[PDB]
This record gives structure tokens, C-alpha cells and sequence, in this order.
């Protein structure tokens, strides 16, 4: 499982102004659906189709000269779900993303319900960043399919902001949503789907 | 021997790049409390530290080029203006002056500096 | 090149039972829009996110015993997209699937209005299959960024169902929305971006 740097919170906010900060929201629940009738889906998560053309978490840059991380927050979120508030009771972490550049990257969860977590996908498609920003949003599916690789191993393969992909599967391991040995077992089929694809072209 | 205040480029993960920063505390066992000139702090092991100042001429290093992205080039001269030092960065057959920290190293182009001016 | 053999509809229609048939519709909207004010955006095309994990088209299998290709196609769409029926003057190709099973899959596709396919994507949140069988709709970014890799090549570097790539490809061609040269040049950066990703 690729791992990025943690820092703490107030450590992050003493990096100097060369810093970018980042805040991105992790938003799932609990889903008691099952896929075909037979395939619990356990827990859905939301992520998006970013303009650049990879999956990410809602979110993005924040500017902090004058304004905390949840108000920063807020706003891009404002902006690419129209949904409600966070607060810093839903802060999750802080990472160091991988270079070249400066960046401290503050990772958010909060369990909603189900009818909440739709309510946020119907508000996304009515928001300013929609068709700009964020091309859609996507659940996560956490279950696998009898062939191993149908759900969770084909989405781990999709293309990714490195950061996000570090920050799904660092937050399904601590809130107790996957068992780390599932995590390294998804992770590993998608690598393996990752290279036969590869192999033939 | 000791090598609180010396400038160095160093890089704060096992795998990550080579940033610029001094050397404040000297946490025994092979490891050194490093300020980064971006204000980042932490504990660093000598094996990731190159002891040089400026970066040498003629090496190859990845600088932030028009504020936006950074890219390769080459190392062509030193220049300090009110205590800021500048790279002459050439990329492509043109030269650019580079403020310090926009200079970085890859994990490769650090890495073949171990030897040279590694402190571990 | 993901390039699949092509059979004529009638060619299609006459195969043995041995053969499944998947229908599937490409709908895109011309779009005068800029990202940041600078690069065009100029087409939109919708895909989604399967239950699966992989990018494809809305539309799935039809059983040609009990429904025809529209109206099995159509009640697909009736669940994930909402009030949108297609007609056989929809009709854009057919291709025969890479072994081992032998499939024949149908393209159907439909230029809408930017504002129309808006609706269509509103629609699809409230579906009945929104969910369950459909993950979520996404545009295809159709625009390449000053790096060369953000926009359309980031995005042919997903993982999609392997005739929906070629699908799509293929209906940017000949719906006059890609020039040749301008899918090559983006296939070719997905392919080392896959590289590069995965050497690292």
C-alpha cells in the first residue's frame, strides 16, 4: 500500500507560504444494498472525474493566509458539491504528497447516511464546477466479484491523483470500513490487471 | 565536528526529492534536525543530507520554470543578490535565473551526489 | 491501435445462437465552453462508472429472443438515464468482441444539446439503477493540457470495459468530434503514462 508522509496539524500549519495546502473531503455511509441481490455493497464512498481527467476526492487547493482549513474547505466544496459545512471535527490527517512540488495534503471523513450521501450527488450536478472542475462523481464500489477483480481491483486500477488513491485506502484502513489484508489484496490484483494490460501493449 | 548551520540539500523521505535547508540540531545515531528553507522541520538521516552549497556547476537538477512546472537542466552559474541566492538554470539551450528553492533535486540526480557530498 | 473488426447490422443479425448481443449509446453535445478560459472544451460525451469498476457506455446485453436491439437497449437506458428512447436511426456500428466468448456489441449514438445532456445527467442520479448496476456518469474530457497528459490521455488511462474504449474511439472518428492524428497522439501518451506509472 503506498504511503505518504503524515504531519501533524499544527506542524502543518507552521510550513512557511512556499507551502500549498490542499483539503479534500472523503465522504461515504453505510449501504445495506446488494448488487444483483447477492453482493453486499457494505459502504459507498464518493469520488470524482477530475477535468484533468483522473479520479480524486472532492476538494482542492485552500488558501489560508486569512482562513482556517474548514473554511477553505468549504468553499471548494461549495463550489464542486453545493452540499453542506464540515467542520473540524471531521478532520482525518495531514500528508506530505509526493514532489516535485511543496504540498501538504489535509485529508476529511464523515459517515453520512445513505439518503445523504445522495442528496450530495444530486446537489453536485447542480453545482458550479459541474461539467468545468469536477466531469462527475463516482461511488467507490468496496465489494469483489467471483472472477477477484470485478469492483474494488478494476477501480483501484483506473488512473488516479497519486494523493488520493494514498488517502482512499489510508482512510478505509483506520475507519474500519476494510480490513488491511483486503486493502493489500485489492491493491494487488489491480497491480497484476495493471501489468497484463500492459504486457500486451 | 559538528554541522549545525551548514546549508545543505536534503530530502525529507527515503524515496522524495532533494530540497535546500540547514542543519539545526545534531539528534545523534546518524540523524539531524533539518530546517528547509520552505520552513519545514524534521528529523533527517545523514544518508538523505548532501553537504553542498551551492549546488556545482554543471549539474543536473529539476527547477520550477514559470512558477506552474518544474523540469530538468543543468546547473551554468551562481548569482547572490541581497542574501538570495540564484541559479542559472539551462533548459533546452536557454538560460534562466532561478530563485534558491525553485532548484531541486530528483531522487536520481541527488543520489549520484552521495558519494561526493553525502554525510552518510 | 484498439481497433476491433466490424460487421455490417445485417451480417450481425444472422449470427448463430452461439453469439450475445450488447448494445450500448454514445451521447455527446457540442460545447462551446473553455476550462479556464484558455483551452476548448469542445465536445462532451458521457460515459460511466460500472458496478464493476470499469469505464463503459450506458447499455448492456440484449436477448434477441426476447427483445429487439432498440427496445432491449431502451429499457437499459429507461433505468440509468431516465426518459431517453433511441431509434434505429441511431444506429453507428457494430463490432465483434475479443475472444474467448463471442459477443457482438451494437453502438448507438445521439447528438444532444449541451443543455440536453445536462438533463440526461440529472435524470441519471434519480434513476432506478443509480447505485446498483451505475456507479456515476462522467464527461470524457475530449482536451489535452499544456502537459501533455492532463485532460483526454490521463483520461483513455483508466480502466474500461475493452469495447468501450475501442467504441469510443472509434465514434470520435467517424462523428468528425477527433481527428486521427489527435487520438493517436493522446493513445500514445495514455500508453507511456501507463509505463511510467507503473515502473515507479
Amino acid at each position: 500500500v503506498p504511503e505518504l508522509k503524515q504531519i501533524s496539524r499544527v506542524e502543518a500549519m507552521r510550513l512557511g507560504p512556499g507551502w500549498s495546502h490542499s483539503c479534500h473531503a472523503m465522504l461515504y455511509a453505510a449501504n445495506p444494498g446488494q448488487l444483483f441481490g447477492r453482493i453486499p455493497m457494505r459502504f459507498s464512498v464518493l469520488m470524482q472525474m477530475r477535468f484533468d481527467g483522473l479520479l480524486g476526492f472532492p476538494g482542492g487547493f485552500v488558501d489560508r493566509r486569512f482562513w482556517s482549513l474548514e473554511d477553505g474547505l468549504n468553499r471548494v466544496l461549495g463550489l464542486g458539491l453545493g452540499c453542506l459545512r464540515l467542520t473540524e471535527a471531521d478532520y482525518l490527517s495531514s500528508h506530505l504528497t509526493e514532489g516535485p512540488h511543496r504540498v501538504v495534503a489535509h485529508l476529511y471523513a464523515r459517515q453520512l447516511t445513505l439518503e445523504q450521501l445522495h442528496a450530495v450527488e444530486i446537489s453536485a450536478v447542480h453545482s458550479r464546477d459541474h461539467g468545468l472542475e469536477v466531469l462527475g462523481l463516482v461511488r467507490v464500489p468496496l465489494y469483489t466479484q467471483k472472477d477477484r477483480v470485478g469492483g474494488f481491483p478494476n477501480f483501484l486500477s483506473n488512473a488516479f491523483v497519486s494523493t488520493a488513491k494514498c488517502q482512499l485506502l489510508f482512510a478505509l484502513k483506520v475507519l474500519n470500513m476494510m480490513p488491511e489484508e483486503k486493502l493489500v489484496e485489492a491493491l494487488a490484483a489491480a497491480t497484476e490487471k495493471q501489468k497484463k494490460a500492459l504486457e500486451k501493449l | 565536528n559538528s554541522f549545525v548551520g551548514l546549508r545543505v540539500v536534503a530530502k525529507w523521505s527515503s524515496n522524495g526529492y532533494f530540497y535546500s535547508g540547514k542543519i539545526t540540531r545534531d539528534v545523534g545515531a546518524g540523524k539531524y534536525k533539518l530546517l528547509f528553507d520552505d520552513g519545514y522541520e524534521c528529523d533527517v538521516l545523514g544518508k538523505d543530507i548532501l553537504l553542498c552549497d551551492p549546488i556545482p556547476l554543471d549539474t543536473e537538477v529539476t527547477a520550477l520554470s514559470e512558477d506552474e512546472y518544474f523540469s530538468a537542466g543543468v546547473v551554468k552559474g551562481h548569482r547572490k543578490e541581497s542574501g538570495e541566492l540564484y541559479y542559472s538554470i539551462e533548459k533546452e539551450g536557454q538560460r534562466k535565473w532561478y530563485k534558491r528553492m525553485a532548484v531541486i533535486l530528483s531522487l536520481e540526480q541527488g543520489n549520484r551526489l552521495r558519494e561526493q557530498y553525502g554525510l552518510g
